[PDB]
């Protein structure tokens, strides 16, 4: 991809592209997809205290990202491009995880229900560190709860994994640029 | 329904009529008495430092233009075309000499002016006054140390006079600080309640915290945490309530200047603010000087809303009756580490954003009680807001306004919902005034 | 439009204008004047047999709590809180001792009283009458062999006489068979239809079975099936239909005891039915015994209605003129085997539930006569249910009510469109009386 | 609002208020004075050319059967079974001998009579009157060489007299060309935007051409490419402008026979259509043989619209205010060969159907300028179609109309809004003719 | 996972997680995406006697069902949890396939459009039924009829699937917990 | 398939069954599925013309219809069942490109925001061309733009992909029947 041609794609997301076109690793790709359906099962079930222990890594940034809505021609205006709905350290899914977990959040009861669905899984290992994964994936997120309150949630997903305690693979970092500006799901409170 | 008679709410403002929240003719109503007619959050100078710089507001249902003139001040204008009623501006923020619109092509400055038209002299000769088809503009448009508001009605007060007794309470933090800006860009949800339901429970609703916020409270170790599951009452003396003649109220919570934070960033807050209020002392006095560094809820009627030290900045946005566009910005201090800024800013969305561990506790109380607004059953049900009535105070030699010395009541519900229902009642910004003449004995009887 | 004049039912019932599948205003109306003043179906015994057990259930477009008190009795509730109107309970089913509100945590006790308010002594002291507080219940609460229906009118007749002559034909089932049970939860599905479609299509369409069911009559071998693709008309003596002065009604198909049921079921339920009525004959006498174990397609005014044999019972609950949220539970008799109950509430699911394949062929005729009623052209065009007008009889001898004695006509659509019509054009009970104290002499003209 | 009264079209159409884009009373007015009034189009011989053969339609919100009777003649009723309403017909295009109700099995006619209803004799004996129950029929079906229009209103002008003006200007593509055919199924999809604003751009909206489309001119190579981003104004005397009593009227751009349509066809077109054009010459004459193969963009009032030569046909379906059910079809001329009508009806659909790029660079101008007119400050404010204005004539000794001799300018909108608020102040024909007996000199002031 | 600690993981969830996690077989997560592919095309265009004849067992147990709303801290109220949306034997699907075919059925003209999305595959052989395999997968199901009628369907299935005649691998069991309380979709006549 | 007993199935539907029941080659799935994942990620990013060049075979049919409703009893009316949404050649590619790629597309500032979801991904090579590689799989489609206008497009796609340029595959006919018959989607200007 040569960006001044192909004018509409960003530098990041052509970073990007390189990094899977290159070495593609079939075996890489299908543990890619293991980790990412096992996780997502997890995250379905609520297991949110499993999820933690068993696929988020100590060193992690889990971050979801809303830009704002600029001129495709705009270059003088330089104020800060996007707000964190989420930039967390572990100390801090923690925390949501508790808040999740604790009695007396009273909009868990009646319990909620999870279903997600994971597709366009891409696996490459770092260049420069042989045991950073980069994993792309994309996420539906249905959330259901109190009759009928239906919430689709919808994303890309730039994940690094590294193997950790008992070499287990866990998320260090997840990235996303969530693509809906104004938010019509009441809250993006779900764990992409 | 007719407007001039209909008890919406009752005399002190000691309750509602539900429908508030959920009547369609009222919403529409409140579009031209609320809306129209009052002052509304516009943006920061800090998002539009610069000539050129503009941004995209809603004022009610409608959409604005707010640019930075070469003069350095701030004009806004309809976000819409003079031609055929294009929306002009499809972005949120930028920096521009002026709009073209993608239709027929017709150029305005960003003083608002028709600056050009296509193939002008071939299409329309001389004919065309362009002196008079300027973007229509929004009357007023004022600063509050920074933070601009607009309003459509050229016969409001000045937005000084308009903050009434609650500007007293703001200055500590929003001038005597040196100053704060806002961080953008706002994140945005929707959610399914009237604008009235959050604008209500910022303004005057402690009482909600300990139960609500019961899970974020226990989660995130904040300091206001002893409240979680209405384990302990707050002291006698832990703060104060107060109201104003336009609306505007808010909850004060003395010393609590780290707010909803989370325990990773208290010791630091707690330090910081304890250093700027042990210089303020000297130049505001004791008791300003700590104001300035407890946690204010407040509300800038109708529907800007702010949790100052928590840093979270708040417009509900009207869709419908049931409906509300909610943005979140955060507010910081100029003086403060830049690391800081950056650190409070995620917070104030951690906890108050569109993720917001503690906003996200409110959603099923402000859309229920909204929608039950609907219901048949209801409609003509009063909500009630009588607590601490009896109690509340005028003309206090230390805190101005009506004020409830104490932390938890309804004073500023009182005040909110009075000046509500003397501008829905009212044509004009004279009405109100005859509406409101005796405003704190009302709300001050018994 | 004016209610008192507007003939949207004609006389006898002949007709009704298109425009009352549709049109919202009348919607509105009808909340008051159908639905805030007529019985409605809240739960059965069986759903809440114990002390502090409830549901939550609609009424109109209202939300009850129904709860089994101490003393045996049911009392019911909006699900409201009375301090800042949020929902109450979230859930659909469980067993407490009261309910607190997540908004302040305002304490309601299952006999609807407010019994604690948090920190009431240090915020209201002594202030707040908490006797004045109970949440908003419903005046009339009543039981028909287990089946408790609501009133949010304390002038309605007792259910038993708002039940009329269609009391006579459910009495077999409804209590000389032992009695019944509901099996819940109930399905709940949302149609794009007015609650009047279904509502009429129980109450009185044996018409259009063979037609619209078709398919599931050929596909599941059930004992209508012989009117599959409308190759055979019923024999004469096959059935009658019935209506009475407060609008329900039903049809009666003999001997159809196995109803929808597929041929799986067909035998142990013919012997079944077969054994209790040869019992019943002693009791009751052979017409009552034999209309036990006959199939009746019933609507109770306005908007409950179910199938005896079959076993299906719905509430059709009002959203909007084109929406309507529907509710499906099973009854069972309560001296069948655990067995047969079991996978009779199967197959009720099977048939009519939210995959039922029998009810789906329904939705398109319910949904497009329903949207059809907005449609311009159609809006003062004129429904038609004259079959079988000028054969009804009133007074007869065995059959009580306004009957027709044949299987197929829309005798009972006339009644349950007479009723329909003298509400809407009343403002009380009293009213509604007045205009029905020649009921059934208009039914039965010419 | 009282429609005799509001000036929403200001004198000589020089102005509209936005709200007309937005007001759902309005829109519901409309349904009345301006969809159940006027001509509609159906759809062409050439999608139902043989007996039986029928397609549905929408005129307003109500949907039609339109069908080929025996006897060559085409007759449309309302999509409505007699009975209880149900939806009749629920495919697109077909061929029956009648139609039969999926209710209760009633079986009409393509006649609309109500030919059979299930076991009437042993159900309604004698007593059903038949003869009375026909579909409901839309009195007015006229054809313009092969297209259909409808009308409810039995009191309009004839279909030829109602295209007034225009019928001249379309005669050469419609008529001497030999005869057009339309091509089928159209493309079917739902905008946000209000019917007018689709209406009015292409009645005489040239303006918007060189900017709104500057990418698809300057992508797809056709012929009007030297406007892309208002790079080049058209010279002079490249078209002109026309308008009429009724309504309709178009932009003319002459000799632009390729129209919108890509390089790879233009030189395909050209060629024919310069070739049939020097046979027309002997026929009708320079000037109307030049039309023939000259670029008209057309509205036929108040929502149909074409492009000739681009061979674009509209249906802009109304469903509210801010949502339009757009129908696209491709119009060819029926002695073109196969394949270039094939290749033809592509082209339009790759420009302005579904996915069609051209269409896509008007969605933001239509569905922001529509639902700006339910925007507080916005409803009472002025769209202006002034251009052009004092320069318009009536009465030309070679163009017929209120004409406009430039390519480019408003007058079209003038006529269309002018016909607009006669129609909507007015109660019937008479009164409409009435509000229009000096049509043409309210148009030519100044 | 050990749900005293998790507290909003079901005795359920927690034991059909535990079946994944131990041994993955790479070549049966493969095997299952083909079958549920499959199974998924011949339901998408209709071939319901196909679906019948290869996917279907005769032992079949096809469940579907609606869980009622009760409060995460209920312990008292013990009446039935859920009803059967579906619970179908092999005569019963049938029958409703028999329903579908018939020309009778005024619903199904003009013809319905289906189109299933399958996502999140996971496989393992039951520990003591060497020859029953446990398959578990989300979809989404998309509706779309009569012009502008549109319904979206998203659900999590537990599947047994077994070796019968001619050795083809056939349903056995679907279990499906839906997760919407009130349907918003007219009614739930699709196949999940 | 017999479509004489299984009445709802198309001639056209059970010819596209059996190529993929017969030969299935699992590496040849696994080919497929990289195809498409990175064909889906160009087009996310709006790479359109890497898309073409990488994607898009000189030859290409790219075609989605839209059918018109008929009657499933329907035997005499036979005038044209559909019409094209898309039906582009390489050239008309090319032009709709770079109307996207446009400066002055103003419906393309603030820049959209796209997301894509393929499942369900089979694989076959056909009979009597050994060169010609036939692929079917599904696609959500999330289209974002201007704050609050979200589209989801949904549809199965019948692919053909030969090696050209350099021996990499690339698309050489794409056929779309499109789902839904009114689009409730503003337009279905996005490549599907
Ligand atoms: C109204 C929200 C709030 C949050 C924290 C403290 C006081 C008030
Ligand atoms: C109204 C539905 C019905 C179903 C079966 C028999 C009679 C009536
Ligand atoms: C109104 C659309 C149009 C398109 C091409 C030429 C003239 C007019
Ligand atoms: S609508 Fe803006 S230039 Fe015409
Ligand atoms: S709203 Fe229920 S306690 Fe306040
Ligand atoms: S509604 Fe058509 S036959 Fe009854
Ligand atoms: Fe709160
Ligand atoms: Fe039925
Ligand atoms: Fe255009």
């Amino acid at each position: 991809i040569n960006i001044q041609e192909d004018k509409l794609v960003s530098a990041h997301d052509a970073e990007e592209i390189l990094r899977f076109f290159n070495c593609h690793d079939s075996a890489l790709q299908q543990e890619a997809t293991t980790l990412l359906t096992q996780e997502a099962h997890l995250l379905d079930i609520q297991a949110y205290r499993a999820w933690l222990e068993h696929c988020v890594g100590s060193e992690v940034q889990y971050q979801v990202i809303s830009r704002e809505l600029r001129a495709a021609s705009e270059r003088r205006y330089k104020l800060n491009e996007a707000m964190n709905v989420y930039n967390e350290n572990f100390q801090q899914l923690k925390v949501r995880v508790e808040h999740q977990l604790d009695p007396q959040n009273w909009g868990n009861s009646p319990k909620l229900r999870f279903t997600r669905f994971i597709t366009n899984v891409q696996a490459a290992m770092d260049v420069n560190d042989k045991e950073l994964l980069h994993i792309r994936s994309n996420v539906i997120l249905h959330r259901a709860r109190r009759g009928n309150q239906v919430d689709v949630f919808y994303a890309a997903r730039e994940d690094k994994w590294k193997r950790g305690e008992g070499g287990v693979r866990k998320l260090v970092q997840r990235f996303v640029d969530y693509p809906e500006r104004i938010l019509q799901t009441h809250n993006l409170m779900v764990f992409l | 329904m007719n407007y001039n008679n209909k008890i919406l709410v009752s005399e002190s403002g000691l309750s509602q009529k539900h429908l508030i929240h959920g009547d369609e003719e009222l919403f529409q109503h409140e579009l031209k008495t609320i809306f129209a007619r009052n002052w509304l959050f516009l943006t920061h100078d800090s998002l539009i430092p610069a000539p050129g710089d503009y941004v995209t507001a809603k004022m009610g249902i409608d959409e604005v233009i707010v640019s930075r003139q070469n003069d350095g001040s701030i004009r806004a204008f309809l976000n819409v075309c003079r031609h055929r009623g294009k929306t002009l501006v499809s972005v949120e923020a930028g920096n521009a000499k002026g709009f073209v619109c993608s239709y027929h092509g017709w150029g305005f400055g960003s003083n608002g002016e028709l600056q050009s038209v296509p193939f002008e002299k071939d299409l329309y000769g001389e004919s065309l006054n362009k002196k008079c088809l300027g973007l229509k503009e929004v009357a007023r448009v004022e600063s509050f140390h920074g933070f601009i508001y607009g309003c459509f009605d050229q016969e409001a007060p000045p937005l000084m006079d308009y903050l009434g007794d609650a500007a007293w309470y703001l200055e500590p933090m929003f001038k005597h600080s040196g100053g704060l800006e806002l961080v953008g860009p706002p994140g945005k949800v929707v959610i399914k309640a009237n604008w009235k339901a959050p604008a209500e429970n910022f303004v005057g609703d402690a009482y909600h915290v300990g139960w609500t916020h019961a899970s974020s409270l226990r989660s995130g170790e904040s300091i206001f945490s002893s409240l979680a599951g209405n384990a302990a009452l707050p002291p006698e003396g832990a703060g104060l309530q107060m109201t104003s003649k336009y609306g505007s109220g808010m909850g004060v919570l003395w010393d609590g200047y780290s707010g909803v934070h989370s325990a990773d960033l208290v010791p630091e807050l707690m330090a910081f603010g304890g250093a700027k209020q042990e210089r303020l002392n000297k130049e505001i006095g004791d008791v300003r000087a700590r104001i300035y560094r407890s946690h204010l809820n407040c509300t800038v009627f109708p529907n800007n809303s702010m949790l100052t030290c928590s840093g979270v900045f708040k417009v509900w946005n009207p869709i419908d009756a049931n409906t509300t566009e909610v943005w979140t910005y955060a507010i910081v201090e100029k003086d403060m580490p830049e690391d800081l800024k950056r650190r409070l800013a995620d917070s104030v969305q951690r906890t108050f954003g569109p993720a917001g561990f503690w906003e996200s506790d409110d959603n099923d109380n402000m859309e229920t009680a909204s929608q039950n607004g609907k219901k048949y059953q209801s409609r003509d049900s009063d909500l009630l807001s009588n607590l601490g009535f009896g109690e509340d105070v005028y003309g206090d030699a230390v805190y101005p306004g009506v004020v409830g010395k104490s932390a938890i009541g309804e004073t500023s519900y009182r005040g909110f919902y009075r000046a509500y229902q003397a501008h829905v009642s009212s044509s004009n910004w004279a009405e109100f005034e005859h509406a409101s003449s005796t405003w704190h004995t009302e709300l001050t009887k018994t």
